[PDB]
């Protein structure tokens, strides 16, 4: 479940070209489409969807370089 | 104390406000001399334009500062209403309250860096041409922060050079002014070293743009000990934008992609001081050196 | 316009009639422009450089709410808290108008460069006898839109000022009348002299200007740039008897309240006259005015 | 006429003496009347009266002593 919602808000705030449907979990957003500012709305609709907080230390882009990524990071924290 | 304090006595006069200062004529011929040396070190090929001290709020607004730096903007505002409300604005002033609260916001605001009007004027002459432009720009600048430090001012002078061009004309540039920039630095008898940074983005979000900026190397600092050698002071800074500016204005380079950006950018309020910090207020008493890099 | 086709070689759009970015043809004429003043400036002559913006209060108090309030800027800014100041932006986001969350700050955009002298010049006590003399400069605006070339939003002001006794000023004024003739007369240029009056503001604002041209307080030397009807001001003499004196408690040699004065030159003004008199090719312009320039 | 004239000097002609000293002949500019309070003055004039001056009459002469403000308002 926490994959979908990740994938929903990655179309609500994500920007990108290709619909989340036609992204697999380990695959790099950036080079799809992501773009910094993107990633930063992204990383607010990703914490309130799932009303958490980043550690400044996973602030960054490797945090949200795929959904894998994100959901292993939203799951570590 | 600051170190610096002792410095304003020769070079500034208080104009009633923090960060906001008249400046001195030996001041003057100090920031004039580095100017010229600046100038000097320009290379073959630069448009030269110089801004005024506000420009388009439109421009501003779509360059995304407000996205990165909302809390520095200075907006400009008037009293743009009719001749009986101007007046009754006055009158409540002369009667001990407010008449600010008849002001609304012009089409303007005051330029917080000097390149920023420069992308939507390469926009419009087209496809850049091979080798891209490079444009030698500078503004009296104004960011919303008071201080009462010497070396951070609301009003200060900025002096950039601006590269539009492919990902290599743009890195080649910022690469050949990072040197030159040192060399300069040495020249002036200036103690620094040069360290990689990030502006200061806005909010939880601007933590994240902070930190993406400085982990992919896009902004360089030449730092100057003034206050102190643990939190010296960014005198120059070598910014690389990637395609963002380029993007957003819509800017294409020779192979017809979105145009990278970068900037070399000269405090030059910051250098002036640090000169008086390094080589004290008697310019006779400068290193010959140091005096005749200034043609003094 | 007869000087529209001046923008080519001299201006860029910034997307707001009278703010324009400045060419290096244009700018190398404003700094000769520069040197030639400077060239001319008067024995104990004091020099200062202000920036753009200048402390609100220092306005008020100068009287300037009371004079001109419809041309100023006042510079205004987001001060909230975090969430206050992301609301307004997320507005903007969204469609909505940020502009609402501005508030005003201490700082207004200075309207002519001779106002932050006078606190200055009070601060240092009683004048000497003979008065004080300054050289001021500072980027200026005034806020009446237009698309004429001379008539800008953000323009280069510089003032040469007297503070000192009415005698110190009307001698000031005699000297600067006769010089600033004589510098636009070395420039090739050609104009006349007049009294005139400042735009002040509404019904009071009509006796202001009738009493300021009345007793010829402001002179002006008027260059014909679009029309020989309409000319152009591109330098000023402004008495202001002792109203700065008093407003500020600067006190004279003789303990009376300073009379003040200045001549201003309109850096932007002249350098378009300049471009409209002798054209954009700088090569053709009379030897005797590239020779006065330093060209 | 001097009745209300005297009421308007004292409220905005911001003088060192009081009203009821100056000698409605005498010179209100001497007397330490400024431009600016003039200004309040005259549009003081235009409020406890229904009437505003003609740019013509819109002048220093015009306030010069508190005889020559009385003889405008009748004209
Ligand atoms: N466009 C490229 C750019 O903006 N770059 S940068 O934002 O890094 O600032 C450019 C330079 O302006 C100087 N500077 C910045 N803020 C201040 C201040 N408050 N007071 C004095 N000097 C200052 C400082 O020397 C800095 O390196
Ligand atoms: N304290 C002395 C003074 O302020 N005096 S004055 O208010 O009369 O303007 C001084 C000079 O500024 C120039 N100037 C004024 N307004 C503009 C404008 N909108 N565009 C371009 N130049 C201008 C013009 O040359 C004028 O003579
Ligand atoms: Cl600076
Ligand atoms: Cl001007
Ligand atoms: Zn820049």
């Amino acid at each position: 479940h926490m994959n979908a919602t990740i994938r929903e808000i990655l179309a609500k705030f994500g920007q990108l070209p290709t619909p989340v449907d036609t992204i697999a979990d380990e695959a790099d957003l950036y080079a799809a489409g992501l773009s910094s500012f993107a990633s930063v709305q992204l990383m607010l609709g990703i914490e309130e969807a799932f009303d958490i907080e980043f550690p400044d230390n996973l602030l960054n882009r490797k945090s949200f370089a795929s959904i894998k990524a994100i959901e292993d990071t939203v799951k570590l924290i | 104390a600051d170190p610096l304090d002792h410095l304003a006595d020769k070079l500034f006069h208080s104009m009633g406000s923090d960060g906001v200062y008249a400046r001195t004529a030996l001041y003057e011929s100090i920031v004039e001399r580095l100017a010229a040396l600046i100038t000097s070190h320009r290379e073959a090929g630069t448009e030269a334009l110089r801004f005024p001290p506000v420009m388009s709020r439109a421009q501003l607004e779509k360059s995304g500062y407000l996205k990165s730096f909302p809390n520095l903007l200075g907006c400009v505002c008037g009293l743009h209403g009719t001749e009986r409300e101007i007046n009754a604005a006055v009158s409540r002033f002369d009667a001990g309250g407010d008449w600010t609260t008849s002001l609304s916001p012009a089409d303007l605001v005051l330029s917080p860096a000097a390149c920023y009007p420069v992308y939507p004027i390469a926009a419009s002459r087209g496809p850049l041409p091979k080798g891209g432009l490079r444009f030698d720009v500078a503004a009296d600048c104004f960011r919303r922060e008071p201080s009462k430090h010497l070396d951070r001012l609301q009003s200060f002078r900025m002096r950039e050079y601006v590269c539009i061009g492919t990902p290599d004309d743009v890195s080649d540039f910022r690469e050949r002014w990072m040197v030159r920039a040192q060399a300069i630095a040495r020249d002036l008898g200036l103690t620094f070293r040069v360290d990689y940074a990030s502006d200061p983005f806005f909010g939880r979000a601007g933590k994240m743009l902070a930190n993406n900026q400085r982990d992919q190397q896009l902004k360089f600092e030449l730092l100057i000990p003034l206050r102190s050698e643990e939190q010296p002071t960014a005198c120059m800074s070598f910014n690389y934008h990637r395609e963002h500016f380029g993007t957003t204005w819509g800017i294409q380079d020779a192979n017809g992609e979105p145009a990278h950006t970068g900037c070399v950018a000269f405090g030059m309020d910051r250098l002036a001081v640090a000169m008086f910090h390094t080589h004290g207020t008697d310019l006779s008493a400068w290193p010959a050196k140091v005096r005749d890099i200034l043609g003094l």
